[PDB]
């Protein structure tokens, strides 16, 4: 309705977590239609993604701290994702 | 193509 949105989150780590998987990735099989990009496919609930409430499923990463996400690899993407106990995610809707 | 998906 609104089109592409580009929201943000702070999420902090627990258990060495953040409580999300990802999908995509340059070199990877695309999660939607020709769109290489590092995607939310999963919220772990009761987890700090799920606690925080601002990500949701099918959203793309555009940003983790600074950090383009866009054309990285999905190895990349999990490399940083697991370093730091804040973590500010911007993804576009 | 490979299709990951990795819980982070």
């Amino acid at each position: 309705p609104l089109g592409s949105e580009v929201i943000q989150a702070l999420i902090f780590k627990d258990d060495g977590s953040l409580g999300l998987s990802i999908s995509g990735g340059v070199g990877s099989s695309s999660f939607k239609s020709g769109d290489d990009g590092i995607f939310v496919s999963k919220i772990a609930k009761g987890g700090p993604c799920d606690n925080e409430g601002t990500l949701k499923i099918g959203d793309k990463i555009l940003s983790v701290n600074e950090i383009s996400f866009t054309g990285i690899t999905h190895e990349k993407a999990v490399e940083i994702l697991k370093n730091d106990s804040k973590y500010m995610v911007v993804v576009e809707r | 193509n490979p299709n990951p998906e990795t819980s982070v």
